[PDB]
């Protein structure tokens, strides 16, 4: 069959190219809400996940602008102490203490 | 103790490790990590110099690991049941986005976190090309770094602000800027070195639309023709024979005697042999599906049917002559209006697609405007016989149809080769 | 060469098995062969001069020896432009004034190579002189009536004398089979 | 089709050969124009070409 | 090194331009990365009109 133009038109229609938009940005993962519900239920569980996805999908990215936006209570603080000349074991205190 | 180093492990304590699979495998590393995350402390990497060191405890593992990579660099990984266990969450990005205003919106508001100035059209042509990119109507490319690429080229192209002039602008000179070997090949067509018919009927051969090894992106068109001689049913693909295809059965080649030896069955066996041959040996050929071109071009050379030429024939088919969706759908169009604008636009030339492929037609804005035109032709087919009607321009049913004048060609090669057999008697 | 199949091999086996339908198949088997080592041959494209010499020695044809022949071939015979053309040219050229020019030596090659054709100027020089002469051919049918010196239809026309030939060789190749019979 | 001696001449006449030339540099990438803006669009915007 | 200088990775504020020819570069466009940092190309046809 003979494809009319307008089943062949696809691109969307343009009103005004002379209009500077105003937008704000959009979630991280847009589009994205398979990865994003993933990683919502590996950050709330505490699971270790794994992003998967074609190259230059700029996954990485979003993934640090994500968790950036997250907020976990606030770890303890971590160190290494001596306890003596060869043996250093690890202690955690209260988060600033350290 | 106040010379141990901190590494990724310690910088990440209540918070997320991001890591990349990929680094993970290539440099060995993921088996240490494994067994630190199983065993969920770890010590830090000492050296074999040490006469004893010192006595590390094992640091706590208190994070949330996330590896990122691609599906071939997690393919290597998911094998022990160790992964799997490890890591639960599989967090999978589709390559591609609902096209929709939503995401239109979404994909400007992202380019303007980036920094870009974007206006309305602009915009527009931006996610438009980004469909183009995902070689679908209705998804918008998921790669936002390449759309950002492009977005940065337009820029440049247009002083920093992105209107749908700069973006066409962006288009147009990556595109340009690979096309070389298109440039070389239309030369080649205008100056004669290669021969192609856009104009008039031939029998026995098509313009079948390939895409380049040389450019695994451009489309072009190909002569690709087909010889009926009487003899065994066999069907010979020259360019899938040429050494290395007589004892290896190719799907291709099964699949058009499959269609043509089930189609016309009037004799015990198709009593025809056909040749099917490109010239111009810049066509990489698939040996693993059957093109629609070669179809039309053996059942033009059986019944003797002039195609026409103006029309470009692609689409894979299958053995019962369904047409199937084939990629690269929008460059091979493009291809032929191409080399078909070069030697001028005749007013009825035209490409022959699967109706399948429909939904990845997706057109450059000049194909578009010589179809609005009229200069341009694009027929949706779902059957070979209906390519057949579009090209040899005559129905297949009733008298002096397609399909009575295949048989009756049929029957002129089945004569002769029962004389060949009048001979092996007399 | 034993399962290898050729792709100029299977070119010039389509054309002639295509081409002449008279016989449940072609009745004939040709053998070609350059009679030299020098020469590098292209497995890969079916020469011109391998499709005139095949109809000349099916149908008998005397050709003219005085025109070079070069060129590519499909199975419809149609023939393709090749590579080198030039240096092709040239060197017939050198031959032919080597032994002296006649008058009437030339080259037939591809029309598709009229873009590539920077003769030297010696080669124009003679073909200005009327001393050399270059025949373009699209199909390999022109270049079998210009060497043949005859045209291909019509009474006593090169397709004629070709189907004679085919008709000879299977009046023969049926001739052992009559002996088959008794 | 035997080819005419105009129809193969391809060499461009000289209509005087004793005259010494003087003749501008060229722009760089001369005859390469796609080459010469994909350098000028990779120098405009910093990119890597 | 016993220990080496603890010195400042040296900030690149160049710009790359790889030349070389087609069958080069070619096994160098396997990587993502390398069409993502070199995006533009700036190819030279081997005639000019």
């Amino acid at each position: 069959m003979r494809l009319s133009y307008e089943a062949l038109e696809w691109r969307t229609p343009i009103e005004n190219s002379t209009e500077p938009v105003s937008l704000p940005p959009p979630p991280p993962f847009f589009g994205q809400e398979r990865a994003r519900e993933a990683l919502e239920l590996a950050i709330r569980g505490g699971f270790h996940a794994y992003l998967v996805g074609p190259p230059s999908l700029g996954k990485h990215e979003a993934l640090l602008a994500y968790l950036s936006t997250q907020s976990v209570e606030t770890p303890p603080d971590l160190l290494y102490v001596p306890l003596s000349e060869r043996k250093v074991a690890v202690l955690t205190l209260p988060s600033g203490q350290e | 103790v106040s010379l141990i180093r901190p590494g990724a492990v310690h910088r990440a304590q209540g918070g997320y490790l991001i890591l990349d699979a990929l680094s993970l495998k290539r440099e060995g590393t993921w088996e240490a990590f494994k067994r630190a995350l199983r065993n969920g402390q770890v010590e830090p990497v000492t050296e074999p110099q040490a006469p004893a060191g010192l006595e590390v405890e094992p640091f706590p593992i208190q994070m949330q690991v996330i590896l990122v990579g691609t599906p071939e660099a997690f393919e290597g990984l998911e094998e022990d049941p160790a992964f799997s266990e490890l890591f639960r969450i599989r967090a999978e990005f589709s390559p591609t986005l609902p096209a929709s205003p939503e995401n239109c919106t979404a994909l400007g508001g992202w380019l303007l976190a980036q920094g870009f100035q974007l206006t309305q059209g602009g915009l527009t042509r931006l996610y438009d090309e980004a469909r183009r990119m995902a070689e679908q109507r209705d998804r918008m490319d998921a790669r936002l770094v390449e759309i950002r690429a492009l977005a940065e080229e337009a820029a440049v192209l247009g002083g920093g602000l992105l209107t749908a002039e700069s973006v066409e602008q962006a288009i147009a000179a990556r595109e340009h800027r690979s096309f070389l070997s298109e440039e070389e090949f239309l030369r080649a067509v205008q100056e004669g070195v290669i021969r192609l018919r856009t104009t008039g009927r031939a029998v026995g051969e098509v313009n079948s639309l390939v895409v380049v090894e040389a450019a695994p992106y451009w489309g072009r068109p190909a002569r690709l023709t087909a010889r009926a001689a009487p003899g065994r049913d066999h069907l010979i693909s020259i360019d899938r024979e040429a050494g290395l295809g007589g004892q290896i059965f190719h799907k291709a080649v099964l699949t058009l005697a499959g269609y043509l030896r089930s189609r016309y069955i009037e004799h015990g066996s198709l009593p025809v042999t056909i040749s099917l041959a490109f010239e111009q040996n810049y066509v990489s050929i698939e040996g693993d599906s059957a093109g629609l071109a070669e179809l039309v071009a053996a059942l033009s050379a059986i019944g003797n049917l002039p195609l026409r030429q103006d029309l470009a024939v692609t689409g894979a088919v299958d053995q019962t002559g369904k047409v199937l969706a084939v990629g690269a759908i929008n460059a091979k169009v493009e291809g032929f209006f191409r080399v078909c604008k070069a030697l001028g636009l005749s007013g009825t030339q035209g490409v022959i697609l699967p109706e399948a492929n429909l939904a990845n037609l997706t057109l450059r804005a000049e194909v578009l405007e010589a179809v609005r035109a009229g200069q341009f032709h694009i027929y949706a087919v779902e059957t070979a016989e209906q390519a057949l009607e579009i090209l040899a321009g005559a129905r297949m049913e009733g008298f002096r149809g397609l399909q009575e004048k295949i048989r009756a060609g049929l029957e002129a090669f089945a004569r002769l080769e029962e004389g060949h057999d009048k001979e092996d008697r007399e």
